[PDB]
């Protein structure tokens, strides 16, 4: 694309500058350009990719929720049209991320940390699609999210310790999927509780810095359990 | 709404 | 443009929805479409136009300041390139606003409230251009801002009471121009002080709601005077 | 930085 002429290292450098400037659309375009160079991404680079697109889609999700609430309260064409416009842009971003994962980040990811991170992302972006889905493919979108999360869970349980932040963030997001998308609050609670308890029992193995990383995610599990019970 | 993961994970 | 096929009333309605959703780029595109219908804007519509573009350029200004600070501390091409990219987009937004004012909002604005509001906007967007200007036209950009603000000031002093919020916001912004752009802190202080004092002496004529509108802007004058002295 | 006017003015 438009980033094809820029050096990979320059794209990464500019992604970091865009982050500092809170220019997340730019950040995502730079990281898409970096992915399209065809090389695998390092851990730091995978995190930059995720930060960029999560912030872009986050603004779209927040706007969609505002507009959907207005639309539901109203029930001319303008509210529906504008909600649809935001929805379509949101779906486009999700399709873009899913396309990067399919071409060819996931298939080249052999190490647990990369493969789980990308499969979790695949689940997340199908989950964002599911939040707005209403048609004959809502069930299939939900199943796609579930399938990606499940593959990531299976690998994470075999290959990562229970405190690994990627494993924790995956389990957290799969629990949110169960509660918010799949009409499965009991599964959500069970997953969050077992994840929390098994992480707590493994904290003793960690350095101070890793402890901080793991307990930050554990706090989110606890917060959700408080909300859900 | 429920809390989901931060984007950056180590 | 792309909004040419949408009804004026629909563009205004969608601008208000975009505001609620904090989608300021959309809001600005809708209001540009509304201006391009060729009819004069009401007071509420002028405020929507300003809110939209002020938020767009505000994000660009904040990002430009981050990047410029990084660039100055560094003193490869990437920081300069990316600062230039943001700068060029910022200049494009300012040129777009100035173009709407020149074609043909200002020339059709005969009432003091509309004409002063638009001339103030013209000064503001030249001031935003001046914040990033460094070339052989910096002096001319500064003069363009000064000239617009001065014409607005002359009309406001003849046609509006000293508490009028447009008159107050104009005087506030012209004082900022003097302090931050024109290397004229004494003029800035003098203007802010006289503006504040003359407004204070006219508050007794106002209803409770108008009093609130005027004192909100007066507080900004006071805050600046505290910062500047 | 100095404070400037809000966008919306009545
Ligand atoms: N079987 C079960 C018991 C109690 C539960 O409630 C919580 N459990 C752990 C935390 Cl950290 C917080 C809460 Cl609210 C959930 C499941
Ligand atoms: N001649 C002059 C005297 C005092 C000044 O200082 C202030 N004047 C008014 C306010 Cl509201 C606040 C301050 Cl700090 C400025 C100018
Ligand atoms: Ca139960
Ligand atoms: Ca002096
Ligand atoms: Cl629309
Ligand atoms: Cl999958
Ligand atoms: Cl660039
Ligand atoms: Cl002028
Ligand atoms: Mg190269
Ligand atoms: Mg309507
Ligand atoms: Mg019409
Ligand atoms: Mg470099």
């Amino acid at each position: 694309g438009a980033m094809g002429s820029m050096e990979r290292a320059s794209l990464i450098q500019k992604a970091k500058l865009a982050e500092q400037a809170e220019r997340y659309e730019d950040m995502a375009a730079f990281m898409k350009g970096a992915v399209e160079k065809g090389e695998e991404l390092s851990c730091e680079e995978r995190n930059l990719l995720s930060v960029a697109y999560k912030n872009v889609v986050g603004g779209q999700r927040a706007a969609w929720r505002v507009l959907s609430s207005i639309e539901q309260k109203s029930n001319g064409p303008e509210v529906r049209e504008y909600r649809e416009k935001v929805e379509t842009e949101l779906q486009g971003v999700c399709d873009t991320v899913l396309g990067l994962l399919d071409s060819h980040l996931i298939k080249e990811a052999g190490d647990a940390e990369s493969r789980v991170f990308y499969l979790k992302m695949k689940g997340d972006y199908y989950r964002y699609l599911a939040e707005v889905a209403t048609g004959d493919d809502k069930k299939r979108i939900i199943d796609s999210a579930r399938s990606a999360y499940q593959e990531a869970m299976d690998i994470s349980k075999k290959e990562m310790p229970p405190t690994n932040p990627i494993r924790l963030g995956l389990a957290l997001n799969f629990s949110v999927f169960h509660y918010e998308i799949a009409n499965s609050p009991e599964e959500a609670i069970s997953l969050a509780k077992t994840t929390f308890d098994e992480a707590m029992a493994d904290l003793h193995t960690l350095s101070e810095d890793s402890y901080k990383d793991s307990t930050l995610i554990m706090q989110l599990l606890r917060d959700n359990l408080t909300l859900w019970t | 709404r429920s809390h989901s993961s931060p984007a950056s994970l180590q």
